[PDB]
């Protein structure tokens, strides 16, 4: 967006055995990063390795 | 190794053959201890008691039945056995399944022998040098619809290519995600009141698809392909009590309504030999 | 010797002399000798 | 040099069990439980280790030893979830791990007779009544404190409660293979288990995937002398220990 | 060597919140919060630590900003007391002990105008709107994650809104002896407090008694551009840290 | 070969999340950037992704 | 051991344990470093 724009975002990683966030609350209880919009355009929110089993199938 | 210790008569206080089995434990009471023994070996190692041994040598462990013939007209081949597929599982023979469910994890590299022959009830006046492609299927890779399917390239799917009669010999190393087979899974896939329960990512190693690449002759050739298994690097944790009753179903230990006695009743009173 | 690379081919292990059937038969926390009383 | 091997004392946290007609406490295949190490892990993120909060002894409901009572079976850590903070731990995360430390009560005189059958079955896979490829429905194998009593009627979805065959297909003699213990009247009053984590994977869930199960089976019948009560309290309680939570998430969300 | 003061980045738990306009963290009386040690203990029961599972980052519902808005109180641990596995910890012990890691949040243009005093006053016991000897009611001073909005209307038992008499007979120019920082949206947009445990005892009630709370008092009216929303939101996100209980105990039984 | 490092509570100047793709180039991000990890291990060559194999 | 003097015949050479995922991910002129400012 424009360069004179600010906002601030919430990306949330929901592990698995939960629903998907239906709503902020419910998202920020696991792992989340908050995104202060700014000079730096890119976030880099990396999506822990969280399971039980070593490998998980592709399909 | 010493097998039995010598021993004479014992009169002290120590009881070697009274103990209490509420503690759980099974005393390791030597024939030394009741009566005078002698001084004998074992002779003995117990190689074939290993479960190396025990659970490693080559069985059938599925089976199944196609044809190759002219396929025109045929819209549905797989489900007409223009070429079948088999979900891997070790839990469809019976007199492997128990020794392996002897076990509650179980972890080993597989040995596959692929056993089709040729044969021809119907009026055939020879039987073909047929070519069978034998193909694992990963999940995810493409379960071919048709003999002739887009998948049989085999490009990631490994293919072994051999004649009717003799066997491929191919070796899988442990493809569970786990550090074993759960050969028995109290628990689900997923939280769901509708899931099924126990056959779950342990359970599905894919599944192996049989068919032939050579184009038909004159006649219908109903192969019956039996498979064979043998287990390597066999190893196995926690103990469990011997399968009793039988089975209906592959992962599942449920059994039938009013199944027969197992226990072999006395022939009189409990007093006879 | 081996003719293949990858351990998929090699073969069996033959025996594991490495016993140890106490895990199975004495799996008690308190040490239980043979003779003395299993409970005092 | 003067002591007694039925004695015992159990502290955890805040909890102490006392008992004088103990037997050895039995350490399921000599592994006490340990935390899971670094040369295991597959998941990245940390563990949270409530040591003292939720590792105490939570006594269940006791249970009524009639002359023709089958036995029980509860499911670990489904008969601790929904304890305290343990049972939010274990909720509020997709994974769990943790051991447990088994203690049955059951006591009476020098005149009953008796024996009970309190063993461990690790992956303990129910069979269903319908038998064919019926399934066993998530609701049942997970009751909670309630346990599955082996003596009632069957529902759509809960399995089998014969106990002949350990509801699995398997013998009654033969569950001796797995650490247990019996607590014999004469002898014995309260056992002891002390069960680590048993799995093929370093870390699973612990809402939909049950460990170990317990199992109390009376195996010789409950003779009440003349002119008492045909009924003994049986009393299970169960402390978990070494316990690890990894992803605190969105509460699980159960059925009901 | 090259860098910048406004760009920062904490990391709890799983929980990670970036910012680059922000300013100093102030940390309250230069004081980081800590473990209680021993030499000041009075109670004698362990204390358990969920470090990992406990101290995130909790996103607070975000407030509207207009500009008729007298401002904002949060009472903590008060604020936190409904937020996953804390809330449990907190209400099944009879105490407990954690610092926090307070972070304010409110982004706008180079355009717009106004200043948020964000202040940290420890033990803000609010005046009631009755007058006389009338007391404030335990069910309005503990809201929850609802806070205390100064612009609406008094209920029986809830303290009085006066923002200028900082709810307690105390101006608002004089909060700035406690810990703050402003929200200039011209040089700041996200303010950082790090709080640590603040009471006179080692270990006091953390459901009875709340140790700070959290006010954010616009100062500057917010003076948005011609043709913009006059609103903006402000979302305040709090962190345990150091936390301990001690006692795991029945639930505690609040109102409601 | 170590997977994820042991990592704990980061407040500090440096973010290492926040990043410009304009400038094309993949910051090797780890989850030890975004969260409290711990000391796990690869256990994992990577030989059936060579192009060798593949 | 190889049956045949031509390397037409040899067998694969394995896997190439060299690794260097930084010609395609970080392939900038300047050095990046993980956490300070991409841009300044």
């Amino acid at each position: 967006g424009p360069a004179l724009s600010s906002a601030k975002l919430i990306l949330a990683y929901t592990p698995p055995g939960a629903r998907g966030p239906q709503d902020r609350r419910e998202a920020m209880l696991g792992t989340h990063v908050v995104w202060d919009i700014g000079l730096q355009s890119t976030i880099v929110m990396t999506i822990p390795w969280t399971s039980g089993v070593q490998f998980r199938y592709t399909d | 190794t010493v097998a039995s210790i010598s021993s004479g008569p014992k009169h002290t206080q120590k009881v070697p053959i009274l103990t209490a089995n509420e503690t759980g434990a099974t005393m390791p009471v030597l024939p030394s201890d009741s009566i005078e023994t002698r001084t004998t070996y074992m002779h003995f190692n117990g190689s074939e008691t290993d479960v190396e041994c025990f659970l490693g040598r080559a069985a059938c462990v599925h089976v199944t039945e196609i044809q190759n013939k002219d396929a025109t007209g045929i819209d549905n081949h797989r489900e007409a056995k223009l070429f079948n597929d088999w979900k891997i599982n070790l839990s469809s023979l019976v007199q492997l399944r128990k020794k392996l469910e002897l076990f509650t994890y179980v972890r080993f590299d597989s040995e596959y022998t692929i056993l089709a022959t040729a044969s021809q009830p119907d009026s055939a006046n020879y039987s073909s040098n047929l070519v069978v492609q034998a193909m694992y299927v990963p999940p995810g890779a493409p379960n071919p619809k048709e003999w002739d399917d887009y998948t049989w390239q085999s490009a990631s799917n490994p293919s072994v290519f051999f004649k009717v009669g003799d066997t491929s010999r191919f070796s899988v190393p442990y493809v569970g995600l786990a550090s074993a087979y759960n050969c028995f899974y109290d628990g689900y896939s997923h939280d769901d009141a509708e899931t099924q329960y126990g056959i779950t990512v342990l359970n599905h190693m894919g599944s192996m698809a049989f068919r032939i690449v050579n184009e038909h002759d004159e006649h219908k050739t109903l192969v019956k392909i039996r498979v064979y298994h043998r287990a390597k690097h066999v190893e196995a944790w926690i103990p469990r009590a011997p399968r009793a009753l039988p089975y209906t179903s592959i992962g599942r230990t449920n059994y039938p309504k009013n199944t027969e006695p197992v226990i072999k009743k006395r022939k009189g009173d409990i007093k006879s030999y | 010797i081996n003719y293949y690379k990858d351990a998929a081919s090699t073969s069996s292990a033959g025996q594991s002399l490495s016993m140890d059937p106490s895990k199975f038969t004495e799996p008690v926390k308190d040490l239980m000798l043979k003779g003395a009383p299993a409970l005092n | 040099c003067g002591y007694s091997d039925r004695v015992q004392q159990i502290t955890l946290g805040n909890s102490t069990i006392t008992t004088q007609e103990a037997a050895n406490a039995v350490v399921c295949y000599a592994e006490w439980p340990e935390y899971l190490p670094d040369v295991d892990a597959s998941d990245v993120n940390k563990t949270s280790k409530p040591d003292t909060s939720v590792c105490r002894f939570y006594t269940l409901d006791s249970k009524t030893w009639t002359t023709g009572s089958k036995g029980w079976c509860w499911k670990l850590p489904d008969a601790l979830k929904d304890m305290g903070v343990f049972g939010q731990n274990m909720f509020f995360h997709s994974l769990g791990r943790s051991g447990y430390t088994v203690h049955v009560q059951c006591n009476a005189t020098k005149f009953h007779s008796g024996c009970l059958l309190v063993v461990v079955i690790p992956e303990h896979q129910l069979a269903s009544h319908e038998g064919g490829n019926v399934s066993v429905k998530y609701t049942f194998t997970h009751p909670g404190e309630r346990g599955i009593d082996l003596s009632s009627a069957n529902e759509v979805g809960g399995p089998v409660k014969d106990v002949i065959y350990n509801m699995n297909g398997t013998l009654l003699g033969n569950l001796l293979i797995f650490p247990h213990q019996f607590i014999n009247l004469r002898t014995n009053n309260t056992a002891t288990i002390v069960i680590p984590y048993i799995n093929s994977v370093p870390i699973d869930s612990m809402t939909r995937h049950n460990n170990v199960s317990l199992m109390v089976i009376p195996i010789a019948p409950l003779t009440v002398p003349t002119g008492a009560t045909p009924s003994l309290p049986i009393t299970v309680t169960i402390a978990p220990m070494c316990t690890e939570f990894s992803g605190i998430r969105s509460k699980s969300i159960v059925p009901q």
